[PDB]
């Protein structure tokens, strides 16, 4: 989150084009979709993470 | 078919028992279906299509969310069913959401 | 005929397509039960009524048995 926001803030700050501010927003999203387990390849990793989330809610019982 | 003898097959489908065993359940089935046979709500197969779409988006099963459009297309392509709205409303009513895994098309 | 073998083809396809729809929505209704539900839908049926029947019949074979 902080790292992707850094690039976004820098690139909107320096730029002189609003076509290149639609290039600061967009790369900020593209960082979030790749680092965090949200894209189609990372579904298998997320499938493992769901079991851990289940183990957490089990302790609540 | 006639509706009355067709109500017998469903009660032998849900129950594991025969119709000559219990007659209370079959009585209740014929009682409710014969008293509300025509729908109390209007047809919209369109919004029922969009609420199966909203469900497959809710599962993050969005590859099957565009596969449903083609199966719903095949249902209209043959067109052997008078009310395509009702059976989709039915499968929609008994829906179950784990909010987890994907599924294959199995071809 | 040949076009009379082309109609049964057109029913055998949909009864499988609705089966695919039955598994992707993850309902308990299996293929044998669905073939009856389609037949009820052909004359027209209140799906709120048909669903209520199924929801009562399941609670008299898991509640007594």
């Amino acid at each position: 989150l902080e790292c992707s926001w850094d690039e976004l803030w820098n690139k909107v700050q320096q730029a002189q084009d609003l076509d290149h501010i639609i290039a600061a927003h967009e790369v900020f999203l593209d960082t979030i979709i790749s680092r965090c387990l949200l894209d189609s390849d990372s579904r298998a990793l997320l499938n493992q993470l769901r079991a851990v989330f289940d183990q957490i809610i089990e302790l609540q019982n | 078919k006639s509706p009355n003898v067709l109500l017998q097959n469903l009660c032998c489908r849900i129950l594991g028992r025969s119709e000559a065993d219990v007659a209370q359940q079959f009585q209740y089935a014929v009682r409710v279906i014969g008293s509300n046979f025509a729908p109390t709500v209007e047809r919209d197969e369109f919004l029922v299509a969009e609420k199966i779409k909203k469900e497959l988006i809710r599962q993050r099963r969005e590859a099957d969310a565009a596969l449903f459009s083609e199966l719903h297309r095949k249902l209209h392509s043959q067109g052997v069913l008078k009310n395509k709205w009702s059976i989709l409303y039915l499968l929609l009513s008994l829906s179950e959401d784990p909010r987890r895994q994907p599924s294959k098309v199995s071809s | 005929a040949a076009a009379a073998a082309a109609n049964l083809n057109a029913v055998r396809e949909t009864m499988d397509v609705l089966l695919e729809i039955s598994r992707i929505l993850n309902t308990g209704l299996d293929m044998e039960t669905l073939s009856i539900c389609v037949r009820l839908c052909e004359q027209g049926i209140n799906p709120e009524a048909l669903s209520s029947v199924i929801k009562e019949l399941r609670k008299a074979t898991e509640a007594l048995k």
